[PDB]
């Protein structure tokens, strides 16, 4: 199973971003897109989307079908238009590329009270996952406020991290 | 973040060695442990890699087929075993925490932050044994010049060896060279002072050899002879 | 990537300023090269990562700079800690390599190394065996050369050599080398020489003794 992690990771920049999955590293702060196919040997670390609760997206090939070629070869890519809800709501995904960068997808903001792209529920919040600071730095001193509601007719329970 | 590992060991030529390292200051399961050898007058040498959690175990390609690390979750510890051993072999055997600079397919390559102690592995086909004190004799022909004297201390196992000369009354001019490990995987070792020659005949000159691991206290005169 | 490490030694005052170069037989990717400082009888300490980070506790006076296949080290002050060995390590690829390193030492006058050759002890050629002894007393440069010659016949294999840490008050080193014969060989041969080149010798200097002739 943890095969199906893409581990395409090139710290080009000698920022350390790949230190801290393998060693523990504080966040320092000094400093501070349709969600279609991603390929993955563009891909370094887990890849989460969040239909409201956040989910993790393992390496399959076009058709679907799980691999475990740690992303390397051409073939494995992320399905992440698989992952959408049924009934429309809010959907978004978020990954760390090979050079450091986050990217994310998602629909565009409709307006202020929109979602955002990534795990940005609101423009102030950001759905919690084990990740989080990793991809988002500056989200270290945001606080953390359990969510419950039914999207769909299913309840979803996780945590928002806001201002 | 520190990393301890298994004592000197020795072994004969054709045998296999185990060394241990134990890392403390961080998580075991994610830790990327890199070994590193180095032989004496050399440089660094990298041997191969194991991510636990990962599973896998990347190897030098020199000698990819002899070596095989593996990580062992339960007590910490992750191995590095080395069969067939050569008497090319005999170097100091680090572990280390490598920091990634790039990942691909289930390993990672980068520097090394912490290094272990080091570990000595010597092969040779002798045990412990207590040297042997030869003079290097001064000729016995002279005024005002520079002569040279001096004691070989031969076919020990294993280091270290103290030599000091007239019980540590004489200092300047002394050179106790570092030891070489011989065909035989004996050591070997040479300590020799400059002295004025006009003392050759008048002076006596007594090195002093203390080989602690064999009990062996050696006080041998250097005299000078017709070859010197 | 084959690290090729400039100069072998390097010899300056302290307070000096020290450039060490690291050249890669290829381009090191995304400058993925380390430096460490490794003085005697212990590990490695790391001193530079990404070419040019300086590791953390490193002191200010260690930069690095470089990038492709051609990467510098740069000691802008040299302290009386700074004498010692110094090595590269590129890991843009997947088999990381070092560098065979580069020596820090003192700077001094040239001085050419005092030879001196010892016979084997009669003590030792009664054990059945004959260690002939060559010594090179306080030279500077490092570097010298020692060839054994027995009957005027090269040897090439069979001694091995020492070298003691450099005098940090005269900068001078000294090396022992010694030649290994069966107490057979050395009985059927007369002459044995040893033969020093050295910077401080404009001319070869030989050291010889004559078995049975003594
Ligand atoms: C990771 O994401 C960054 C984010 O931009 C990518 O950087 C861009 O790379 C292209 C390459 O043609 C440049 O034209 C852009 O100017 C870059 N943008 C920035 C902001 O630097 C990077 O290429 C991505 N890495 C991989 C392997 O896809
Ligand atoms: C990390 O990514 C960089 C992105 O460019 C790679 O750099 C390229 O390396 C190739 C090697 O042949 C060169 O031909 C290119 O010119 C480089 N590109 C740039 C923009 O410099 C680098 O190789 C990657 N590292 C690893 C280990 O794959
Ligand atoms: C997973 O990765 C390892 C190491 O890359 C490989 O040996 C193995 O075949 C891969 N696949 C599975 C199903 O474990
Ligand atoms: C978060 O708070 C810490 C103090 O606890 C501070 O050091 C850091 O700079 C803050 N981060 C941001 C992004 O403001």
């Amino acid at each position: 199973h943890i095969n199906r992690t893409a581990l395409n990771c090139n710290d080009s920049l000698q920022t350390g971003f790949i230190t801290s999955l393998f060693y523990a590293k504080n966040v320092d702060s000094s400093g501070c897109r349709p969600c279609d196919v991603v390929s993955a040997r563009t891909v370094c670390g887990p890849v989460y989307c969040f239909t409201p609760s956040p989910v993790v997206v393992g390496t399959t090939d076009k058709l679907g079908i799980p691999t475990y070629n740690w992303g390397e070869n051409e073939t494995d890519v992320f399905m992440l238009e698989s992952l959408r809800p049924p009934t429309g709501g809010w959907f978004g995904c978020t990954w760390m590329n090979s050079t450091g960068f986050t990217k994310t997808c998602g629909a565009p903001p409709g307006g202020p009270t929109d979602g955002g792209s990534g795990p940005w529920i609101t423009p102030r919040c950001l759905v919690d996952y084990p990740y989080r600071l990793w991809h988002y730095p500056c989200t270290v001193n945001f606080t953390l406020h359990k969510v419950r509601m039914f999207v769909g007719g299913i309840e979803h329970r996780f945590d928002a991290a806001c201002n | 973040v520190q990393l301890v590992e298994s004592g000197a060991e020795v072994k004969k030529p054709g045998s296999s060695v185990k060394v241990s390292c134990k890392a403390s200051g961080a998580t075991f399961s994610s830790f990327i442990f890199s070994w590193v050898r180095q032989a004496p007058g050399q440089g660094p040498e990298w041997m191969g890699g194991i991510i636990p959690m990962f599973g896998t175990a990347k190897y030098a390609p020199r000698l990819q087929g002899r070596v095989t690390i593996t990580a062992d979750e339960s007590t910490s510890t992750a191995y590095m075993d080395l069969s067939s051993l050569r008497f090319e072999d005999t170097a100091v055997y680090y572990c280390a925490m490598e920091v990634p600079g790039f990942c691909r397919g289930g390993s990672c390559s980068g520097y090394m932050d912490v290094w272990g102690k080091g570990t000595l592995v010597t092969v040779s086909p002798a045990s412990t044994k207590g040297p042997s004190v030869f003079p290097l004799a001064p000729s016995s022909k002279t005024s005002g010049g520079t002569a040279a004297l001096g004691c070989l201390v031969k076919d020990y196992f294993p280091e270290p060896v103290t030599v000091s000369w007239n019980s540590g009354a004489l200092t300047s001019g002394v050179h106790t060279f570092p030891a070489v490990l011989q065909s035989s995987g004996l050591y070997s070792l040479s300590s020799v002072v400059t002295v004025p020659s006009s003392s050759l005949g008048t002076q006596t000159y007594i090195c002093n050899v203390n080989h602690k691991p064999s009990n062996t206290k050696v006080d041998k005169k250097v005299e000078p002879k017709s070859c010197g | 990537a084959v690290l090729t490490q400039s100069p072998g030694t390097l010899s300056l005052s302290p307070g000096e300023r020290a450039t060490l170069s690291c050249r890669a037989s290829h381009s090191v990717s995304s400058s993925n090269l380390a430096w460490y400082q490794q003085k005697p009888g212990q590990a490695p300490r790391l001193l530079m990562y990404g070419a040019s980070r300086r590791a953390t506790g490193i002191p200010d006076r260690f930069s690095g700079s470089g990038s492709g296949t051609d990467f510098t080290l740069t000691i802008s002050r040299l302290e009386p800690e700074d004498f010692a060995v110094y090595y590269c390590q590129q890991y843009g690829s997947s088999p990381i390599t070092f560098g065979q390193g580069t020596r820090l030492d003192i700077k001094g006058t040239v001085a050419a190394p005092s030879v001196f050759i010892f016979p084997p002890s009669d003590e030792q050629l009664k054990s059945g065996t004959a260690s002939v002894v060559c010594l090179l007393n306080n030279f500077y440069p490092r570097e010298a050369k020692v060839q054994w010659k027995v009957d005027n016949a090269l040897q090439s294999g069979n001694s091995q050599e020492s070298v003691t840490e450099q005098d940090s008050k005269d900068s001078t080193y000294s090396l022992s080398s010694t030649l290994t014969l069966s107490k057979a060989d050395y009985e059927k041969h007369k002459v044995y020489a040893c033969e020093v080149t050295h910077q401080g010798l404009s001319s070869p200097v030989t050291k010889s003794f004559n078995r049975g002739e003594c």
